């Protein structure tokens, strides 16, 4: 269980 | 059902890539709320959140997606947008009826994603939406923990502090609000004294002690707070002399009459001291000269004969 | 000799042994040092072991506050680490020097706050212990506090005790500045409303309580909204009469003005609350003021609201 | 070379 990124981008 | 999962995918691309015409075209009441087959398993809204497209966002939640899904890790889409800064997104989200503090499998919350970015704006924006700083994750660590500046630490908690007070107020919760303010310093005293900064400011020798006073009395200070030995600010200015203080103080309600531990009144101090305009002051605004101390003694009793020869009048 | 003696003295002031101690203290050994382990002092040992009458009779029979062990703590340091609050004062009583720096430079204050002694760090507070002093890795005593609670504890302490310094010297901008922080005027950052419009407008029944508390606590009875309303704009509109009354208590100013130049009269003429026009006048709301866009209360009121403005 | 601890005990 490492917890992975939430799906999306920053900005620019 | 093939179709309606190649038909998925095309409506899941077009939220990520902002695709208004292609979403518009492919949204319908039967996939609005549909879950990418590989990676996160994420819903159109938590793609249209994490690339902030805020159109393709308000188009979603406009045609019934919902909010609170989540995806294969727990994730809300107000975590999506969180992690990314996308501040208009999230409020968009909030004013739909996001929980603020909504977990994830791990107990990460949106702020805990903000914090741990540095996205300053969206902290602020949440902790305005009841967001809770103090809430631990699975590893015992709050958004305060992983907030990687001191300045962004104090703000959080600064800012948490701050809306529970309006919340209380809001909800006219008395109790609430007390405890919030629990903490004030403007009567704040010194252990050992107990002596207030008004105490300090009516016994300074600097030139703007008198501005000092009217400010800490503007801001809520007490005007007849009583130190160890029961003098309060009155009694200080007046053995001193600090006639513009004395002034100030009798406008904010000043108790004239008030006795010290020893029974004195200010206007015991001040003739005890041979502090003349103070005495003739004290007289004018309603000092009591027959006031007898627990030493036996009025005020004339201990001063000099120019402060007998004022007070007999 | 001296030597099996010191180990002796040293072991009597670890103990609490008074007996022993004051049959072998002597000006030649008040101030040894253990030869090994942290090379303590009997006044470190008796302060770390929480010996306070061995510590009274070392501090009167000539022991030194300022001397060192092996790390370059000093006894106040021991004190404090222990959490033995009346070695601590007593100590400091004595003339110790409350940040005193070990090698680390860890203050008596690192020592009490990393371990959470919370009443050991008032009292350091209360004698000048400054904690945003940075030890050798630059971390205050506030960062090492091991929970948000004792942080809290510490910021306020030494926000209180400057506060009271800055008052002493009349220093207006400093005084002026620790008040802006004060909760009490927090700001909502959009909307710029403080707790005292919020309560105002609350449609809870204790809403006057509240009022009268905020404004009692330094709540700016004036204070304005980012569409530039006081609290008196807010309950006019609102007819929220009781929580009005408190505000005119207070000194409200009644003809302040919005953004758009109307005074709370403005917007209850507006709303058409009749009681709440006739409070505002009877608190002497100027019915005359013509808003920006040229209009005075009456001229945005039903008859009712005008009649109100002629009597 | 490690900060060691003062010498003493709680209380």
């Amino acid at each position: 269980s490492p917890r992975g990124c939430a799906d999306g981008r920053d900005a620019d | 059902v093939l179709t309606g999962e190649y038909k998925k995918d095309e409506l899941l691309e077009a939220a990520r890539s902002g695709n208004e015409e292609k979403l518009m075209a492919l949204l319908t009441p039967l996939n609005v709320n549909c879950h990418a087959s590989d990676g996160r398993k994420s819903t159109p809204l938590h793609l249209a959140a994490g690339y902030n497209r805020v159109r393709i966002v308000q188009l979603l939640l406009q045609h019934g997606a919902d909010v609170h899904a989540k995806d294969k890790g727990g994730l809300v889409p107000l975590h999506n947008a969180c992690s990314y800064g996308h501040y208009e997104v999230t409020e968009l989200l909030l004013k739909h009826g996001a929980c603020v503090n909504a977990m994830d499998l791990w107990q990460f919350t949106p702020l805990h994603e903000a914090a741990s970015k540095n996205r300053v704006e969206v902290c602020s924006l949440l902790l305005s939406h009841g967001a809770d700083p103090t809430l631990v994750n699975c590893h015992g660590k709050s958004a305060v923990d992983m907030a990687p500046t001191p300045e962004l630490r104090e703000r959080l908690t600064y800012e948490f502090k701050g809306h529970s007070l309006l919340q209380a107020a809001r909800e006219a919760d008395l109790a609430k609000v007390k405890k919030t303010l629990a903490l004030e310093i403007i009567n704040f005293k010194q252990p050992q004294s107990h002596e207030t900064a008004l105490h300090c400011a009516v016994a300074s020798l600097h030139p703007k002690r008198k501005q000092v006073a009217e400010l800490l009395l503007r801001k809520g200070a007490n005007v007849n707070e009583k130190n160890k030995d029961f003098m309060t600010p009155l009694h200080v200015a007046a053995e001193r002399a600090h006639n513009d203080v004395m002034e100030v103080l009798h406008k904010h309600g000043a108790k004239m009459n008030a006795l010290d531990s020893l029974g004195q009144t200010a206007l015991h101090r001040a003739a005890l001291a041979g502090h003349l305009q103070t005495c003739r002051l004290l007289l004018s605004y309603g000092s009591d000269p027959s006031i007898i101390s627990l030493q036996g003694f009025t005020a004339a009793q201990m001063g000099n004969e120019a402060v007998q020869q004022i007070l007999s009048e």
